[PDB]
């Protein structure tokens, strides 16, 4: 009951600053540009393990205790997600309450450092960052909690299956709510300079940039783990495994391929994904 | 003679005060009037007459007639012509009275003589230092020809920076967001102060001249002539052209030099082609705020092949070099100027299809509307010269007033819209480009041929002009005095964002602190031709 | 108080110790492949910051070779230092080089940053960069060229080596001159060089005197080459007034 956890969240950690090269040298590649190479983040992150933390003398044991916590935070997130069965590797933890309040750990955590430096940068995009996550987790609670009672019960594993087996009878419920679920991951990967990230260095820094990829991995799989399940297991076997692994990876790629796309395409979206929500939430209770 | 309407319209309403008038040119003229009778002459030829304050700087004279010189350049634009305002401060007690409680163009000028001249305006209500940095030593005057060697630098009596910032309409409560002298995209060291509450900015001060080397003195001590050409090209890198023709056109007014025929529009081909490198710069900088990143990269492209015919005309990238006192240095060929005609219009081409950005009208209704007000109202005061006076209402423009390297014989055109916000700036710029493009369509094609080089002449010592040029920011204007065959008594440039920078305070009042940085460029700011 | 000054008061450049510059060169291989660069603009002049802002444009990448630009010093590996030292800019440039985690490289960028420049004998000027902090790579240029600044950042991360070196004094100081272009008397040669440079250039006009001279071999003959060949109305110009000058002599 141990291994598996483990390893998910470990291989979730080490797969992390691909997606975040991916999306880069998409970004390069959108703006006609030839770009950097994909492995590029993994040479910045250990370049920066390499170079020594330096802060303000006002900055005490947060500012560079901070990004363990972050990272720490993201892997007791990655544990649960599904990424290759229907079923989370730790059910207990995986619940839709217990995953928005860790998250709401990361940003409690963030927004303490960016308030610990004396600079207004940080203080500014810790604030901005703590308004995103307030805008975002209702969202994103309506949209899991429609598919929840479109499941019958509040856990991941539970919603993943029932969208696994489309049951065609709810299925404007499961539409609309997969919108807003889609929504709310456009706001948190995304705005929806001189940056939050100006007082960090060193190994701080790339410990931010490892959890900030966390991040990023995290949160577009628990959309397309949770509601794109068709290609995982019911039971984890030995045989299928390659198949699970292929297509977790090319839904995470074409995820950030897309959302990179559409981002580069562009308070509109921020009502629409609270307009779907209650769209979800109205059509189960009119039907 | 041009100005003598003026001349008798102060004499009328001023019966003995001209105490000497003579002219440089026959558009430019200078008086001298009396020292406690000074504020009312600037402020009758500005409001009365509708002159606009250009420049206004001291002058160091106590081995000529003993006394300090404050000159206050005055351009009649209502037929148009320079007047220039002369006074004799008295040397053991230089005290003259000020004009900024009249005009509130004189701000910085009058701040700006206290420094280098050590001249007290009295009544001048901002007394803060301006172009001297924080550490200088108080009595040390630099521009006093005999304060101190070009050559001596005093101990830095701080290293903390002790300048203070004033909050008209904030409070003790109010923070601050800096926006310098050290911030990515700003390129150019300038410090700025937002006193916001929340995003919105209740108050903006900023501090300035942090690019401030000390090349006025420099340029009378161990520069000649022909060589403050290269230390007008390397202010800064994009007015380059602008500064030389300023400087050359001051000294060639300052003796006769009837410049060969072609050397002159040749000059107005080459400063019309820098405002092609300049503008289509901050246009794309204003795609890189309103949003699009797609928007810049393709106004860097349509910037190269500006870059492209100042590749071929001169053969140089930035800082150039062209201009010499009799003429201009390097000379365009046939097919040189053959093919640059094809290419303006090819710019032609992608300038419009890339113009067709604002026509998407998204982020530029929203973002670059309501934004970044400039009050014609203070923008008349101030005297703002740049696309700020032309989007403000006021055709300001030295091409069509003051026709200085042959531009009567090129298509010149004004433009000025009504609107004051950041999209009515860009429009200026948008139909500058085309009107630029026009000249080096009809110039090219038509040169009259001659010399290019007029040398050999002798510099008459104590003979002074104004020399002018339309920089693609404003107009900077060049007052320099010859000293003798070699070496230049003294030698004053205002940059074209020097009377453009006192009104920020009222742009980015009202505005939110995202934008802010969109307002600061949507006049495209200049610091090192302003810091000099 | 930030940087190190004499008995008088006057700024000299800091001295890092060296347990904290044994490393360089560990450091140096380590950001070869991701080089992490902070510009730090001085007194001068927008030539050396556009420029240097063009690094990473469509003609000329940066992070194809791992150069990023990062918006603050404490994500800074390489300190770029880019105009001369004012007296209102030396204390915010030493806090961007405190601010910075040791160890650091440091690259002097353009005339005006290695010495000064034009301004390196002014009163508001320090003159060029080494003279407040140290300076591990030199980029000369009035600006320097996109491919001078990818040769200086390939050569500080050690991907090109040094390609210049000093000049001394030597034997062939000693050697005597020469007359150039000595066929005709020299007057005239100065005076038709006077003439095509009033006319055409400095460069312009050796050029077209030079060929007049090669052409002065055969008269008729190169006469017609310069009329001919170029079908240039102004070199026609400037041949004909060039021949007059010679001619009337
Ligand atoms: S090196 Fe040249 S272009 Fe760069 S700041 Fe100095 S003078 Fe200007
Ligand atoms: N434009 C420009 Fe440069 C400035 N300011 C000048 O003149
Ligand atoms: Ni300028």
């Amino acid at each position: 009951s141990v291994l598996y956890p483990l390893i998910q969240a470990l291989v979730l950690f080490a797969v992390a600053p691909l997606l975040s090269g991916i999306t880069r040298v998409a970004r390069a590649r959108l703006h006609n540009r030839r770009g950097p190479g994909v492995l590029q983040e993994y040479r910045d992150i250990i370049k920066l393990l390499g170079r020594q933390s330096v802060g303000p003398d006002a900055s005490g044991w947060v500012f560079r205790l901070t990004p363990y916590v972050m990272v720490g935070v993201m892997l007791t997130i990655a544990t649960a997600l599904p990424v290759v069965t229907v079923g989370s590797p730790l059910p207990q933890l995986g619940d839709l309450i217990t995953l928005l309040y860790l998250f709401a750990i990361a940003r409690f955590f963030f927004a303490i450092s960016g308030l610990d430096t004396g600079s207004p940068f940080t203080a500014i995009g810790a604030s901005r960052e703590a308004m995103l996550g307030v805008l975002v987790e209702p969202m994103l609670l309506l949209g899991l909690w429609v598919a929840a009672q479109v499941a019958g019960s509040t856990n991941i594993s539970n919603i993943t299956d029932t969208v696994y087996h489309w049951p065609l009878s709810q299925s404007i419920p499961l539409v609309l709510a997969l919108c807003a679920c889609a929504f709310a991951t456009f706001i948190e990967m995304g705005k929806l300079q001189e940056g939050p990230l100006s007082e960090y260095s060193g190994s701080g820094f790339g410990v931010m940039k490892w959890g900030i990829s966390l991040k990023q991995l995290v949160v577009l799989q628990m959309f397309v783990g949770v509601f794109i399940p068709w290609g995982q297991m019911e039971t984890f076997t030995a045989g299928g495994l390659l198949l699970a692994l292929v297509i977790a990876i090319v839904k995470l790629v074409v995820g950030v391929l897309v959302i990179a796309l559409f981002e580069n395409s562009m308070p509109r979206i921020t009502w629409a994904g609270f307009g779907f929500a209650f769209l979800a939430f109205v059509s189960l209770l009119a039907a | 003679k041009l100005g003598q309407h003026y001349l008798a319209a102060l004499n009328e309403a001023f019966p003995g005060v001209v105490l000497d008038h003579a002219w440089q040119t026959k558009d430019q003229l200078t008086v001298t009037v009396k020292v406690n009778y000074l504020p009312e002459v600037v402020e009758f030829l500005y409001y009365k007459q509708g002159g606009w304050l250009s420049v206004l700087f001291g002058n160091d004279e106590r081995k000529l007639n003993g006394h300090y010189a404050v000159y206050y350049v005055l351009s009649m634009e209502k037929t148009k012509c320079w007047i220039t305002v002369r006074v004799e401060v008295d040397a053991n007690k230089p005290e003259y009275p000020s004009v900024t409680p009249r005009v509130p163009a004189a701000v910085w000028g009058e701040r700006e003589v206290r420094d280098m001249y050590g001249l007290i305006p009295v009544g001048l209500p901002d007394e803060r230092r301006l172009v001297l940095p924080d550490d200088w030593p108080d009595e040390l005057y630099p521009l006093r020809k005999d304060s101190m060697d070009y050559r001596q630098r005093p101990a830095p009596t701080t290293d903390a920076e002790t300048y203070e910032f004033i909050n008209e309409l904030g409070d003790k409560k109010n923070n601050v967001v800096p926006i310098g002298p050290l911030h990515v995209t700003s390129d150019e060291p300038g410090h700025f102060r937002l006193f916001v509450d929340g995003e919105n900015i209740i108050d903006a001060d900023y501090r300035l001249f942090y690019v401030h080397r000390g090349m006025e003195k420099l340029a009378e001590t161990r520069m000649g002539y022909n060589e403050v050409t290269f230390l007008s090209d390397r202010v800064c890198g994009i007015c380059g052209f602008a500064h030389s023709t300023a400087y050359t056109t001051s000294v060639e007014n300052a003796m006769g030099i009837q410049v060969p025929e072609r050397a002159q529009m040749i000059r107005a081909i080459l400063l019309e082609v820098e405002r092609l490198h300049s503008h289509l710069l901050n246009l794309g900088l204003a795609c890189h705020f309103t949003g699009f990143d797609s928007g810049f990269m393709q106004f860097f492209r349509v910037r190269e092949t500006s870059m492209k015919m100042a590749e071929i005309l001169t053969g140089a990238r930035k800082t150039y070099g062209l201009n010499l006192i009799g003429g201009i240095r390097r000379d365009l060929l046939k097919d040189d100027m053959i093919q640059t005609r094809q290419l303006a219009q090819q710019m032609r081409r992608e300038v419009q299809e890339l113009v067709d950005v604002l026509l998407s009208t998204p982020n530029m209704e929203q973002r670059t509307v309501g934004i970044g007000r400039l009050d014609p109202e203070i923008a008349r005061d101030f005297s703002n010269v740049g696309p700020m006076v032309r989007a403000s209402g006021h055709a300001r423009d030295t091409r069509a007033d003051h026709p200085f390297v042959g531009y009567g014989l090129l298509p010149m055109e004004v433009h000025s819209e009504q609107g004051c916000d950041v999209i009515s700036r860009l429009k200026v710029r948008i139909n500058e480009v085309y009107t630029a493009l026009n000249m080096i369509d009809y110039g090219l094609d038509n040169l009259p041929g001659g010399p290019l080089m007029v040398e050999g002449f002798t510099y008459i010592p104590h003979r002074f002009a104004l020399g002018f040029a339309e920089a693609p920011r404003g107009d900077d204007i060049h007052w320099s005095m010859t000293g003798d065959n070699q070496k230049l008594y003294r030698w004053r440039c205002r940059a074209a964002t020097y009377a453009n920078w006192p009104t920020l305070r009222y742009m980015l009042r009202g505005n939110t602190v995202s934008d802010a940085p969109l307002i600061i460029g949507s006049l495209d700011p200049c610091y090192s031709c302003t810091d000099r | 108080l930030l940087g190190p000054r004499d008995a008088n008061g006057i700024p000299v450049p800091m001295t890092v110790d060296e347990s904290i510059a044994s490393m360089k060169a560990s450091l140096l291989k380590k950001i070869k492949r991701s080089a992490y660069v902070y510009r730090v603009d001085c007194g001068g002049c927008n030539g050396c910051e556009i420029e240097i802002f063009a690094t990473l444009s469509p003609l000329f990448d940066a992070e194809r070779f791992g150069i990023k630009v990062v918006p603050s010093p404490r994500h800074a590996d390489i300190l770029l230092f880019t105009g001369a030292v004012t007296r209102a800019m030396r204390s915010p440039a030493l806090r961007a080089w405190q601010s910075a985690p040791d160890p650091k490289i440091c690259i002097s960028y353009g005339a005006c940053g290695n010495s000064g420049g034009i301004f390196h004998d002014l009163y508001c000027v320090w003159g060029g960069t080494d003279k407040i902090v140290p300076v591990d790579v030199y980029i000369p240029g009035c600006p320097p060229t996109p491919a001078a600044t990818l040769y200086g950042f390939a050569m500080a991360l050690g991907l090109l080596e040094q390609k210049i070196h000093a000049r001394g004094p030597g034997e062939l100081d000693e050697q005597p001159a020469e007359i150039l272009h000595g066929d005709m008397v020299q007057p005239l040669r100065v005076k038709v060089d006077r003439e095509a440079r009033r006319l055409a250039g400095y460069r312009y006009g050796r050029q077209i005197a030079d060929d007049y001279l090669t052409q002065l071999g055969q008269g008729e003959e190169q006469v017609a080459r310069w009329l001919e060949a170029e079908n240039d109305p102004r070199l026609n110009e400037i041949v004909s007034h060039l021949n007059h000058v010679v001619e009337e002599a």
